[PDB]
RNA sequence: GUACCCAUAUCCGCAGCAGGUCUCCAAGGUGAACAGCCUCUGGCAUGUUGGAACAAUGUAGGUAAGGGAAGUCGGCAAGC
RNA sequence: AGGCGGCCGCCCCCUCGCCCGUCACGCACCGCACGUUCGUGGGGAACCUGGCGCUAAACCAUUCGUAGACGACCUGCUUCUGGGUCGGGGUUUCGUACGUAGCAGAGCAGCUCCCUCGCUGCGAUCUAUUGAAAGUCAGCCCUCGACACAAGGGUUUGUC
């Protein structure tokens, strides 16, 4: 990871942001489930109980 | 110098992967013997008839995924190789799978 | 391994703006960099020695 | 005269050559069918080599969001 | 693109470390060149001697995939926080396994305690067990649960 050897503003760099939701689905094929909690209270019961 | 006995539980389905339908089947062969020389040690390595009928009992390219085995070192005689031992590999059948492990047998 | 991010994009003058934008980012685990040599230069007439 | 081959190895083609050469016998199922496919009697080791990996390119096979011949001399090929 | 020079405290000697003058000698090799030099000139293999020190690293093999046509490249290998193989889970892909039971089921056939859904047998499916069963890294993640494996070899490499 290198800095950047010029100063530019051009309305790009240097401002402030606001992260609202990173998703944390199954990579490992189609993501259903953001959390492990989420995926138990929705599914329920099974036979691993 | 040992002539112990051990089974195992080779799978076949992860260590055959991108093999023809017609090569699928010998190279479970070549398989067996590298994971018999490789686990007791000696290059001598036989199987037996009733695994070459365990493995080749659905066909050349629908191999069966796992194969319960057992193999036995014993030494040769009567004008023996320099590879004095020998992995007799047998195959004993299972219904199931799950939770089954390498077994020491006496 | 990437993700997204769902983002509010504080950028004037743009159908953009006061709106969620979803986009590809990636991640990149750093580990703290243990500090072991010190290296100096000598400029010389056929670059730096 | 009476052996044997009568053939992708006993014939011809310079050869154990995807070439050519005249005939009889013909099972079960699906099926209109001696069509195609899978089995039985009967033969065979894949056709002058094996082992390891699955790069470019190629030879044969299959697909691909939206447009449907706009490419090309021509719907050539492939597909409905 | 550095290794010789300058200063101070001492060191065993030298007041001929140089020019002017006197004296006697050293090969005077008897006419002959390539002579005197920064030379204790540069490199290699060994020989006998003193003192001070050093106790390895590559390549193959095997494994690995972030890499590959073959070479090549990035990797692992300790007897304890090492790896490998099974198993256990996490993830996912498909969609509800065999067996069992049913007062579900188009109906059909058989029997008589002539039976007020009487009973039995065949019968595409359906229902509960069933988000079930099956595969899941060979190029997914964690495992201190179980087994053995581990310094085990072949080739090569030194600077007055
Ligand atoms: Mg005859
Ligand atoms: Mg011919
Ligand atoms: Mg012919
Ligand atoms: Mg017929
Ligand atoms: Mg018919
Ligand atoms: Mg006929
Ligand atoms: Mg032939
Ligand atoms: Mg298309
Ligand atoms: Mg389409
Ligand atoms: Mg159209
Ligand atoms: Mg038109
Ligand atoms: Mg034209
Ligand atoms: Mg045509
Ligand atoms: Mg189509
Ligand atoms: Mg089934």
């Amino acid at each position: 990871l290198r800095k950047s050897l010029l100063v530019q503003t051009k309305r790009r760099a240097l401002e402030k942001i606001d992260l609202k939701f990173i998703d944390t689905t199954s990579k490992f094929g189609h993501g259903r489930f953001q959390t492990m909690e989420e995926k138990k209270a929705f599914m329920g019961p099974l036979k691993k109980d | 110098n040992e002539v112990v006995t051990r089974e195992y539980t080779i799978n076949i389905h992860k260590r055959i992967h991108g093999v023809g339908f017609k090569k699928r089947a010998p190279r479970a062969l070549k398989e067996i013997r590298k994971f018999a020389m490789k686990e007791m040690g000696t290059p001598d390595v036989r199987i037996d008839t009733r695994l070459n009928k365990a493995v080749w009992a659905k066909g050349i390219r629908n191999v069966p995924y796992r194969i319960r085995v057992r193999l036995s070192r014993k030494r040769n005689e009567d004008e023996d190789s320099p590879n004095k031992l020998y992995t007799l590999v047998t195959y004993v059948p299972v219904t199931t799978f799950k939770n089954l492990q390498t077994v020491n047998v006496d | 391994g990437m993700t997204h991010i769902v983002r509010e994009v504080d950028r004037p003058g743009s159908k953009v703006n006061k709106k969620e934008v979803v986009e590809a980012v990636t991640i990149v685990e750093t580990p703290p960099m243990v500090v072991v040599g010190i290296v100096g230069y000598v400029e010389t007439p056929r670059g730096l020695r």
